[PDB]
């Protein structure tokens, strides 16, 4: 990339977009883990019902 | 659907409608499982815990080409009567899934 | 270009002109420009480089009432494969298009490595 002021502004915009994407992906991962910790409890209950 | 277990409960599952097979060793159960897998049809197989603790390890390369078939570990005849606690299965599964192994 | 224009417009020839490297011409211009303390352009090239190149490129074309023609195919090298360098920029602002070669197509064994998008 040729060094110009416009390219510098474009690169800083890309950096801001990457940081926002990281912050959004962390929230998505947290939601997935929140669902997982209830799905595992349902599986645990069904496993011991199947035993009886 | 089919099941591989002890011969007594296998014919009970056959009464219930599953193509059950009797076995008491891991090698014959794995061979019959991979014999059932290769042909299209039913994708559900149930194995006792005394024959194959890890059903995915036996068909790990066929599962890489297709994740559709379902293999479910289950308790045996003697295992059911003596009983156990199912928390160990959850403790292993959480390590299998997220690696951190910790679940209070 | 004097010889080309004479041949085209005085004896009805069809002339094709090839210039090997305009980068060397720009360097030779920059030497005299820096020797005379002229106001530089964007990268040390003299500020009148657009006018000097315009007197070279704009001598091609066809003339009403005459059968001759002049066609120019200049060749120049972008230094760091850079399209925003002053020489390719001032050349593209004057000429009627460009053919851009691609190094990525050259590394794959493709000949001629003409990139159609630029």
């Amino acid at each position: 990339v040729s060094p110009t002021r416009m390219n510098l502004l474009q690169r800083r915009g890309q950096l801001r977009l990457a940081q926002k994407g990281v912050d959004l992906l962390k929230k998505k991962r947290d939601a997935l883990v929140a669902e997982f910790f209830g799905l595992v409890r349902e599986a645990m209950e069904a496993r011991k019902a199947l035993d009886q | 659907m089919a099941v591989i277990a002890d011969p007594e409960t296998a014919q009970g599952f056959r009464l219930a409608g599953l193509e059950g097979y009797g076995a008491s060793s891991a090698e014959e159960a794995q061979s019959l499982l991979e014999t059932l897998v290769e042909r299209g049809g039913y994708a559900l197989v149930a194995v006792d815990e005394a024959l194959l603790p890890d059903p995915e390890r036996a068909v790990e390369r066929l599962m890489r080409g297709r994740d559709l078939p379902v293999l479910l570990p289950i308790a045996g005849l003697k295992e059911a009567f003596q009983g156990h606690d199912v928390e160990g299965y959850m403790r292993e599964l959480v390590r299998k899934t997220i690696g951190f192994d910790i679940k209070l | 270009l004097t010889v080309a224009e004479y041949l085209a417009f005085e004896h009805d020839y069809h002339v094709l002109v090839i210039l090997t490297d305009m980068t060397n011409y720009c360097e030779a211009l920059r030497e005299i420009g820096a020797a005379r303390e002229e106001i530089p352009g964007r990268r040390g090239y003299p500020g009148y480089m657009y006018t000097d190149l315009a007197t070279i490129y704009e001598r091609a074309g066809v003339v009403e009432g005459k059968k001759g023609s002049v066609t120019q195919i200049p060749i120049l090298s972008m230094p760091d494969d850079d399209r925003t360098h002053p020489i390719p920029d001032l050349t593209g602002y004057i000429t009627e298009g460009q053919i851009q070669l691609s190094r990525e197509l050259h590394r794959k064994g493709i000949y001629p490595p003409i990139d159609p998008l630029p």
